[PDB]
């Protein structure tokens, strides 16, 4: 499922057996309990920028 | 950067600039704190490794305003498939001295997971692409970063759609193309190891490197760059590896 849009997860997707998908985000980021979500944890996560999201 | 503009200061974080002796030799992508993804033809030419210089946080060349940090890079690591000479497998990873300190200016990119590259970045039309290149073919540098955004094509779609020359060197799987055939936006010389950098669901991913073209923004032609995703397992297997002594080191790839 993962194989479909990104099987709705925000960033990072793994494929369980059966239909168990499991999404996941990079270092610096935390999983939201939506479980698809993720949301930085630290203050300068990997791929945003700072003068714009500080906008 | 051909056809492009000035990236905003700031809107680059990741865009690394790499020096020997003082002068202008290639881009970067920062990935993490103390590691920079670049091109490995970069380093062709180097017999004074210890001169190798990285800038982050670097925007305008002609005035230093406190955001640049420069670190000496501890080594150089190439996959033992990179020919001197040609293009393929033109990658480079580099580890600096010492780590770099994140601020508003200085950013890593995310480097994606190979499956998720793959099956969805690789879709994704547009990207950007940086550096401080040429601004035009057989042109002068940049004195401020500059940024192009350029639409991705499949290798197939490539190949008969591209002016065929001769001795052109082959588009392989390690490869990909990415820019217009209209003579008026690409990469350039000196952008090479820059990011081209694809945005997804508010986060930017390396896909790709700046690697080689005919000429720059030639008619009939498009700008190659490096496909990250084939390297991704290969750059994380030697991110949790100790430092070796000498500056160079030729990995296994796979
Ligand atoms: C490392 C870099 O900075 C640089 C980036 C160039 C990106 N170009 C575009 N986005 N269009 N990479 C290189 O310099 C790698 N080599 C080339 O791009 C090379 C140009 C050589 C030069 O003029 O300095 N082109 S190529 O690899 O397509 C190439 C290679 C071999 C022969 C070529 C010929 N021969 C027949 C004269 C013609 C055209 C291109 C050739
Ligand atoms: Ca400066």
């Amino acid at each position: 499922i993962c194989v479909n849009e990104n099987g709705g997860c925000e960033q990072y997707c793994s494929d369980h057996t059966g239909t168990k998908r499991s999404c996941r985000c990079h270092e610096g980021y935390s999983l939201l309990a939506d479980g698809v979500s993720c949301t930085p944890t630290v203050e300068y996560p990997c791929g945003k920028i700072p003068i714009l999201e500080k906008r | 950067i051909v056809g492009g503009k000035v990236c905003p200061k700031g809107e680059c974080p990741w865009q690394v600039l790499l020096l020997v002796n003082g002068a202008q030799l290639c881009g970067g992508t920062l990935i993490n704190t103390i590691w920079v993804v670049s091109a490995a033809h970069c380093f062709d030419k180097i017999k004074n490794w210890r001169n190798l210089i990285a800038v982050l946080g670097e925007h305008d060349l002609s005035e230093h305003d406190g955001d640049e940090q420069s670190r000496r890079v501890a080594q150089v690591i190439i996959p033992s498939t990179y020919v001197p000479g040609t293009t393929n497998h033109d990658i480079a990873l580099l580890r600096l001295h010492q780590p770099v300190v994140l601020t508003d200016h200085v950013v890593p990119l995310c480097l994606p997971e190979r499956t998720f590259s793959e099956r969805t970045l690789a879709f994704v039309r547009f990207s950007l692409v940086s550096g401080w290149g040429q601004l035009l073919d057989r042109g002068a540098t940049a004195l401020e970063l500059m940024v192009l955004n350029v639409p991705r094509l499949m290798t197939q779609d490539c190949l008969q759609q591209s002016r065929k020359v001769g001795d052109s060197p082959n588009i392989t799987e390690y490869m990909f193309c990415a820019g217009y055939s209209d003579g008026s936006k690409d990469s350039c010389k000196g952008d090479s190891g820059g990011p081209h950098a694809t945005h997804y669901r508010g986060t930017w991913y390396l896909t790709g490197i700046v690697s080689w073209g005919q000429g720059c923004a030639t008619v009939g032609h498009f700008g190659v760059y490096t496909r990250v995703s084939q390297y991704i397992e290969w750059l994380q297997k030697l991110m949790r590896s100790e430092p070796r002594p000498g500056v160079l080191l030729r990995a296994p790839f796979p």
